[PDB]
């Protein structure tokens, strides 16, 4: 049935983006993707009750409208929902969030004298992402300058990086991180085999989307543009995101066959057949394919990660390691990879930071656990000891704690 | 059944 909760929508200047419907209760049968009213939690099938705290039961439809369109300020609902995930990310939405409060209080911080970088860092990054961007219409709306480009002349340095890469929804960040891994002389073939063989279905259908609309031309004829060889023809079928999904019913006799056809095609034979191994390691679902790589053992005397280091090299071998990692353990994928990028000499910041980003909302609780477990310290302790300053403040925000 | 976005 649901319980009656609070949502507040911030005041939007295009709307609060979602359908009101009905025939007694009008209940919302649509909402836009990202607008105003999905970044606040509302979803579909709920039912209005209250309308800025006046009870709406008996109202008829275009009284629910008219009072909604009233005010043009903030839109506080009191909802009743069908009962319904970033239960794994550190970072969570703030409650008794306000958009305005926290507008007012970054334009501040930006307009004291020096810059207040502690005060952004302590607001933007105890905020989900989707409260960032109430935060920046807000912000906008009042300054009459968009919040990035503020915030792009009054930062600078690594922190400037993190900030502005947190106020990118999860698919525009994707997206533009993607373009500047390709845009230029050559190519940071490990930026992009870091997101391609690490994004989901879901997540990778989004980034297409949001590429296109971005930069105005289609994602994979710019991973063509830009790469070559079976790493080409590998990075193009995982960006396409057209994997099998998770199925009901596990096909043992498919397991046996894939883990067949691999050592067949490796281990087993002088060279590789390459494109084998793309069918089924981008084709397949996740679950399948750690089954298939435990039946693998089975045949071959190398696991799975070991035959690819013995078979193929380059940017063919780091994608391909890559990706059975992201398959097998993804929190303890990037776990290694945030080792990496801060056991050596100085720090590889753009990894760090792109890491800390964009799985604070989605698994670093157990991206921790892993480091945790792997490394004997914790996370936070590596970034305590990589990075100084309000970027390192920052980058623990992200983490979300100790161990 | 009347509908309307808002
Ligand atoms: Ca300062
Ligand atoms: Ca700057
Ligand atoms: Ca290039
Ligand atoms: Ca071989
Ligand atoms: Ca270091």
């Amino acid at each position: 049935m649901g319980g009656p909760r609070v949502v507040r929508i911030v005041k939007s200047e295009s709307g609060y983006g979602f359908n009101v419907r009905g025939q007694p209760l009008q209940h919302v049968s649509a909402v836009l993707p990202g607008g105003a009213a999905d970044r606040a939690g509302v979803r579909k099938g709920d039912r209005i009750l209250e309308v800025n705290h006046v009870n709406v039961e008996g109202a008829t439809h275009k009284q629910v409208v008219d009072l909604i369109r009233a005010g043009e300020k903030e839109l506080i609902l009191t909802v009743l929902s069908v009962p319904p995930g970033s239960a794994y990310g550190s970072v969570k939405a703030y409650t008794n969030f306000d958009a305005e409060r926290d507008a007012l209080n970054i334009e501040t911080a930006i307009k004291t004298k020096g810059v207040d970088e502690v005060t952004i860092v302590n607001i933007l990054t105890n905020r989900s992402n989707e409260q960032r961007q109430d935060i920046a219409f807000a912000y906008q709306r009042r300054t009459k300058k968009e919040l990035a480009s503020a915030l792009k002349s009054a930062l600078s340095g690594h922190l400037e990086t993190v900030i502005l890469g947190l106020l990118k929804t999860p698919a525009q960040y994707d997206a533009s991180e993607l373009k500047a891994s390709m845009k230029g002389l050559g190519t940071d073939e490990d930026s992009l085999i870091e997101i391609i063989c690490s994004r989901t279905n879901q997540e990778l259908q989004e980034i297409n989307r949001v590429y296109k609309e971005m930069y105005k031309t289609d994602l994979e004829k710019d991973i063509i543009s830009d790469t070559s060889g079976d790493f080409r023809k590998l990075m193009v079928a995982l960006a396409k995101g057209r994997r099998a999904e998770d199925g009901s019913v596990i096909d043992y006799e498919l397991i046996d066959q894939d883990a067949r056809d691999l050592y067949d095609a490796g281990v087993k034979r002088k060279g590789t057949d390459v494109p084998k191994w793309i069918s089924i390691m981008t084709e397949r679902s996740v679950p399948h394919l750690q089954k298939v790589f435990d039946r693998y053992k089975s045949y071959s005397p190398y696991d799975m990660l070991e035959s690819i280091r013995k078979e193929v090299k380059g940017d063919l071998e780091n994608a391909f390691l890559n990706l059975v990692q992201c398959i097998q353990n993804k929190p303890l994928y990037f776990a290694d990879r945030l080792y990496d990028s801060m056991k050596g000499k100085g720090t590889r910041d753009k990894v760090l930071i792109r890491i800390m980003v964009s799985r604070s909302e989605v698994d670093m609780l157990k991206i921790r656990s892993e480091f945790k477990r792997k490394y004997g310290k914790s996370l936070y302790y590596y970034i305590q000891q990589d990075t100084k300053g309000d970027y390192q403040k920052a980058l623990l925000y992200l983490c979300g704690g100790d161990d | 059944p009347p509908d309307e976005w808002v």
